[PDB]
This record gives structure tokens, sequence and C-alpha cells, in this order.
RNA sequence: GCUUGAGUCUCGUAGAGGGGGGUAGAAUUCCAGGUGUAGCGGUGAAAUGCGUAGAGAUCUGGAGGAAUACCGGUGGCGAAGGCGGCCCCCUGGACGAAGACUGACGCUCAGGUGCGAAAGCGUGGGGAGCAAACAGGAUUAGAUACCCUGGUAGUCCACGCCGUAAACGAUGUCGACUUGGAGGUUGUGCCCUUGAGGCGUGGCUUCCGGAGCUAACGCGUUAAGUCGACCGCCUGGGGAGUACGGCCGCAAGGUUAAAACUCAAAUGAAUUGACGGGGGCCCGCACAAGCGGUGGAGCAUGUGGUUUAAUUCGAUGCAACGCG
RNA sequence: UUGAGCCUUGAUGUGUAGGAUAGGUGGGAGGCUUUGAAGUGUGGACGCCAGUCUGCAUGGAGCCGACCUUGAAAUACCACC
RNA sequence: CGCGGGGUGGAGCAGCCUGGUAGCUCGUCGGGCUCAUAACCCGAAGGUCGUCGGUUCAAAUCCGGCCCCCGCAA
RNA sequence: AGGAGGUAAAAAUGUGAAAA
């Protein structure tokens, strides 16, 4: 929204956007709604985070190392 | 010309250009910047050269119209986004204030749907 | 082609004096392994490069190389969406052999008199930087150069 | 992750300026509960103050005038 | 007749519950000036569209209609459809700790009745954007196709009407009953409010899974587990949820609902291969880097083609062509 | 105010030869030198990107005309263009 | 009659105010990317540049006059 | 490593009869 800094930028070095969105909201939420589907996407990856989770606390086993 | 110091320079950036006319907060307008313009159409026109060559071709000869720096108003994704404005700075030509502002509604008119 | 490691080996060399990188030189020129032929010849290569230049051997071939020398190399690289040529660094494992090669492709053509009196040129055309050895280099450097993007 | 209504009771109200631009950010954004940890029932409560002191001009709708 | 069923009041809990009325800013954006250079534009690339009167672009000024970014969450409320900025108004239903009150008034339900996405349709408004029907440029062996620039009806509010859906957690509603783990979760009991709580209570919800059950998948205290109340529905597939008739509707159609004839299969779950322009990884000159060339051209062999009494024949997608 | 006509004039003119991006004609031979040079920092009118020219100037007072390859002279000078 | 313009492989369209190239595509031939067909990529036949004449190193182009046509008024 | 940004041209057919 907003990088300046002022007096001692001299370039660019916008990481703010890199950390936050970078093209974000810009390139999802300018169009297409669809009001239906999405939600399973959400979802199915919300289940992958789920299986992000479950596969972290299946770790310890012996796992030869 | 008119020999100033500083000046605001909007810059609308648009998905395929990022079109500035060096402007002011006044309307004075004189020099044009575009992606087009610039040569580079093809699958030239939505990248970010097209618009880094177009924009030191937005500054020519603006040493005789007294601006330096600039204040940058940037709307929009941009080709170029962070080196359009950046070389200028490289160059050595700094900026007051770039305000990136991002036109988000509350979601109101119904948006279009092209690539269906 | 995926994992191809090997240290680098050996070839045959110069026996006027101790040369290495002149003599890789011998060998690219040498075609259909008639070596001796144009060794003689580069022998008269290196003479006739000793009157425009007067200085040395290894002086007036290097004056002959350093305005050749590249550094950069050409490389269609895509972000991911679309293809572009870029500036990239080349490795010297390849650089050492660009630069020689080129002033042998340098005198395969411009065939008027000997060997001696076609690399006659092709070394001034090197040594002044005015060869197809560097133009063609020029044209390399200035198409990458004109459209980098990213690295 | 705080004290909340159990033993910190406070009032969530549009009123009290401190705690009111406490939870905001200068991208034009509520921060969620997903990282600061507020009790969701007083989250409502916190989204209302939001609107609320948006008509008193306390924060504004965008970011930049 | 009492009371654990059921029901009422009390008192607090939360909420896009319903509708009606204002509001505000942003946002594509039209009415134009300022000032201003040649393109804007779009993608696979190009282009019709579009601008030199000065568009894109530029900031200040003016006009709106229609929706509410973050909050927002397998979150809440409602029977479901479905409902989301703010604010007050009339108004729905549920929950909760604990009391007083009538004392089985209940559970389900043919018929009937109401509600009932969107689209469509009727009269009238309203129209900014989006976009059917409709125009064009190309990619194309075809374009009534993606991609691309315009645009009407519709979307719109009010009153009507239709009464269809993958109206679906594909599981009817009611109540009893049967190991748990781990999230979300709001009223709420005790203890040290000592401190981010400890210890529970229940409404409701999410996921993995126990016995059991299931064709299997999986469901699994919100069951598809174990039983009971009662309504509705199916009897092989196509024909067909059509025909005809009734009924309802302005119409489009909806609705109740076959038979003749035809076939001996239709299907569902799961298993092993094959393929995918399904996603990832390892890897052979495949690509990458150069070097040398078949192909050109002058000649030889081989086979086909074209001729001949024979110009044998077998090999002849990859594995035939200096092959036997 | 603009698009033309015409002024004092302001530039500009490469098969090929080339110190020279020379349209023909044309003549005599020094222009030039403090009514402040032969060089260059730098924007740039010219453009067949081949190349000189004009103003300012720390400096500061030098130079070539014919003579030469060219069908033609060398924006040294030059009448009409 | 006169302000103008147009004649270009077998046909169609740029080259013309700037001379240095006689070209862009259809139908025609084959060679290959596919396993076969198709979409596709290259080298080319063939035009008296309307004719004659004149300058120039050289002529489609820059000019003279004539044959043949089409937009308009005598 | 939890969050993120970033990602690729049109490509069609092969009618029959062969399960100890």
């Amino acid at each position: 929204i907003k990088v300046r800094e002022n007096e001692p930028f001299d370039v660019a070095l916008r990481r703010f956007k890199r950390s936050c969105e970078k093209a974000g909201v810009l390139a999802e939420v300018r169009r297409r709604e669809f009001y239906e589907k999405p939600t399973t996407e959400r979802k199915r990856a919300k289940a992958s985070a789920v299986k992000r989770h479950a596969k972290k606390l299946a770790r310890e086993n012996a796992r030869r190392t | 010309r008119k020999q100033v110091s500083d000046g605001v320079a909007h810059i609308h950036a648009s998905f395929n250009n990022t079109i500035v006319t060096i402007t002011d907060r006044q309307g004075n307008a004189l020099g044009w910047a575009t992606a087009g313009g610039s040569g580079f159409r093809g699958s030239r026109k939505s990248t970010p050269f097209a618009a880094q060559v177009a924009a030191e071709r937005c500054a020519d000869a603006v040493k005789e119209y007294g601006i330096k720096n600039l204040e940058v108003m940037v709307k929009g994704p941009g080709p170029g986004r962070e080196s359009t404005i950046r070389a200028l700075n490289a160059a050595g030509f700094r900026i007051t204030n770039i305000t990136d502002v991002t036109p988000i509604p509350h979601n109101g008119c119904r948006p279009p749907k092209k690539r269906r | 082609p995926r994992r191809r490691v090997i240290g680098q080996r050996k070839i045959l060399p110069d026996p006027k004096f101790g040369s290495e990188l002149l003599a890789k030189f011998v060998n690219i020129l040498m075609v259909d392994g008639k070596k001796s032929t144009a060794e003689s010849i580069v022998y008269s290569a290196l003479e006739t490069l000793a009157q425009r230049s007067g200085k040395s051997e290894l002086e007036a071939f290097e004056v002959a190389l350093e305005n050749v020398r590249p550094t950069v190399e050409v490389k269609s690289r895509r972000v991911g969406g679309s293809t572009y040529q870029v500036p990239v660094e080349v490795r010297p494992v390849r650089r050492n052999a660009l630069a020689m090669r080129w002033i042998v492709e340098a005198a395969r053509k411009r065939g008027d008199k000997s060997m001696a009196l076609r690399l006659a040129n092709e070394l001034s055309d090197a040594a002044e930087n005015k060869g197809t050895a560097v133009k063609k280099r020029e044209d390399v450097h200035r198409m990458a150069e004109a459209n980098k993007a990213f690295a | 992750f705080c004290r909340f209504t159990a033993e910190g009771v406070q009032e969530i109200d549009y009123k009290d300026i401190a705690t009111l631009k406490n939870y905001i950010t200068e991208s034009g954004k509520i921060v969620p509960s997903r990282i600061t940890g507020t009790r969701a029932k007083y989250q409502r409560q916190l989204a209302r103050a939001i609107k609320r002191a948006r008509y008193l001009s306390l924060l504004p709708y965008t970011d930049r005038h």
C-alpha cells in the first residue's frame, strides 16, 4: 500500500509484499466469485493442512537415523 | 519545462501497461510513459522490460524541466512494479513518496468474467 | 547425462617451448587427425602474428585473445511461463576452450592465401578486436543484455 | 493467548480508544483471531467496534486520504 | 391422581432470524475541463473493436445504481430454500443454571395447507457493471468453439406467477439405549480471582477411529450400532418418469401415471493390468556442447515405383531399404 | 492566428573516387589574423546514423588556395541558385 | 478536347514522392515432422516492368511524345 | 521448516468375427 522510507530507500526493496501477498488479493479478488465451489478447495488444502498436521505427529517411529 | 523542484507522478499501472504521464497534483502533464509505444509488442507487452525502458524514456529531458524527485502514485499490479521506478532511483532520481494506492472496493458492483 | 563427473584429461603439447593453452589451440585446428601439418603452420601463424605485433609469442597471442575472450553465455531460460534470452555466466571449463575454438573457426573461412596468411589476418582481426571471433561474439553480448529480466 | 473475561473482565467498546486500535493494522485490516488468539464471542464484539468507530471517524474505510 | 414425558412463566445468552428505512466510503464507471505524448487493447500470437476533435493516462469537480474487502472461522441463526458493513424501529425461534405452576394436554400422519435457489414469465418501473440472443477477428481439415474486443433481455426494487434441482449430510421424523481420543464451543458449578487456570457441566458441531454392523466402501453416541412408534417409496434395463386422461398454471411446463414391444443382461463395491495433454521422482547422446555427415551433387548396391518373355522371391509401422 | 505566394536570407546537397553527406556554372588565386585563434566540457536544429557546422569558452593568436586520384570543384572565396 | 490517375509472371497486390531488389501469395512438383491421412516448411518455372526515345555508371522508378482504359465537367 | 508469490500453442479418426 505504501513503501517509501523517504530518506534511506534508494531502491524498491519490497519484501513486505513478498511476505504478505505480492499479487495475492489483486489476482484473486478482482473477479470470479462463483459462490459455490471454493470452500471444497479451501477444505481440501485444509485437509492437506490436516495431512500436514497428521504427518508431523507420525514422525517419531524409528526412521533409521 | 516551467523549472520547478518536485512533482506528483501518478502511475496508472494496468495489467498490460504502467501508464504515466509526468503529471502533477495540479494537472500539469508533460512526459508520457507507454509499454506499447516503447515498442515491445507480442509477448513483450506485459513484460517488465517494456515499462523500464519506457520509464527512462518517461524521464527523458526532464532535467531541463527542473524536476528531479517525483511523487510516484502507482496504481495496480504493473508489468515492472519493482524496477520501473527503481531503475530511476538506481540512475539517481529518488522518489519523494511511493503511494501504491490499490483501489480496493467493498465488493460493490459485479465484476466481469473473462477467462471462462 | 545427469551426474557426469570426471577430472580434465590430457592432450598433445608443442615441442618448441612450454605452452599448454597454445597447444590446446593446435588441437582445434588439427582436423582429420593431420596434426603435424597445421602444427607447423600454427608456428608460422605465430610468426605472422610476431610481425603485426613484434612483442612476443604469448603476449602477441594474448592480445590476440584478450580482445576475443568471453565472460558471459547466452541461454534460453524460462521463469515457468515463457522463454526469453538471458545473459548468464559461462563456466571457465568452456570459456578457456571457447575463445580458442573461435580463432580456429575464424580461419576456417577466408581461404585466400595459405593457412599462415589466413591466420595472419585472424590473429590481428583478434589483436585489434575486429574479427569474426568477436563480431559474432559482439552479437551475443548485445542480444542477451538487451533482454535481461531475471538471472 | 491473553487475559480474557474469565479473569480479565473488559468492556469491548468503541469508546475505549486504546484497545480499539490495538487489533487494527495499517493495511486496512482488522487483525484476525488466528494469530492474536482472542475469544470468538468477544471477537464479534471486537468486530463491531471497528464498524462502529468507522462511523465515528476514529478509523476510516480506506487508509489513503 | 403424582411424576422423571410434555407444556407455561421467571430470569439472563448469542446470533447474515424477517422486514422496512436511512447512511457512508471505496469501486468499473457516465456528464467535462485541465493539460498531454501516440497508440489503447488482448493473448498462443495477430486482429476487427478503438484514439490525433486530442484516447489510454493525469488530478481536482459533478451523477448514480447495485453490492459490502479485512472482520470470517468444517462459525451463527432458521424447517428447508436460504440468510452476511453500520444503525434504531415492529417482530421469529432456540439455549442455559435454578425455582414455582397444570398434571400425559403427547409421537407421526393419507387428504388438505403454507414456505419453497435459479432460470422463465406478467404489469410497472430501473439499467452502472456483468452478460444470454446477437456482431466481428482468428485458431483452425469444421467453428453455431476456447482465447478476443461490443451489446439486449435478464440481474434490479414492488406486486404477481411457476412450484422445478446434485431442493443432497445422495441417510424421513420421534424417543430410549451402547467403549473413546482430539479440535471448535456458549450459557454455566466448585475451588486458590492464587497466575497464561485447576476441576467440571451441558446445548451444538468437526475429524480419525472401538465393539458392532456393512456386499464392500465406510458409517461409527449428530450412526449406516441395539429396539420401538408411524408416514412415504422400490420390485430387472430400455421403453419412461414418456403416452393418454384428470388436475394446476397466462404460458413455458409441473403433476399423478402405464401398456405394447425389445433385450438377458443393466448396476454397485472392490482387485490386477493398460492408458491419461493425471502430479512427482530416478534414469539410457533424448535433449544440452561441439565434431562429422546421410539428404545436395557426381557414382554403386538394395527394393518399390514404372517397363519386360524374366527384369524371381521372402523381409517391407518401430524389428525392410550395402537385407538374406 | 495559421496553410500558401514572395523578401532581408537560414540550411542542405555519399555507383563510384574519398583529408572532404562534391547541384550545375564559374573565376581568380590567398581567405584567414586582437569589427578578441587552429582546440573542446555539453544539450542538440541536420540524418541516406555517413558526419561537419553555429553560439559560449579555462585557452589565447594559428592556418593552406592552386598543386592531387575525380566526368566536376575542394560550403578558402565565389556571381544566379 | 483537358485537370488527373491507372497498364507489373497464367491472374491478382506492393514497389513510385527516397533511383541500386523485379518481389508477396493461390492453383502446380517433390522431400519430411505422424504409425498412415491432414495442418504445416523450403528451392524454384514464367512477366518486352505498355512501346519508342533521352539524360545517368546503370532505368519499373525521373522525364518527351503516342496507342488503350475510368472518376468528372466542355 | 509453518505461511507466500511463481507455472507452460492447436494435435483427429482406425466400421468387423477370434476366450481351456
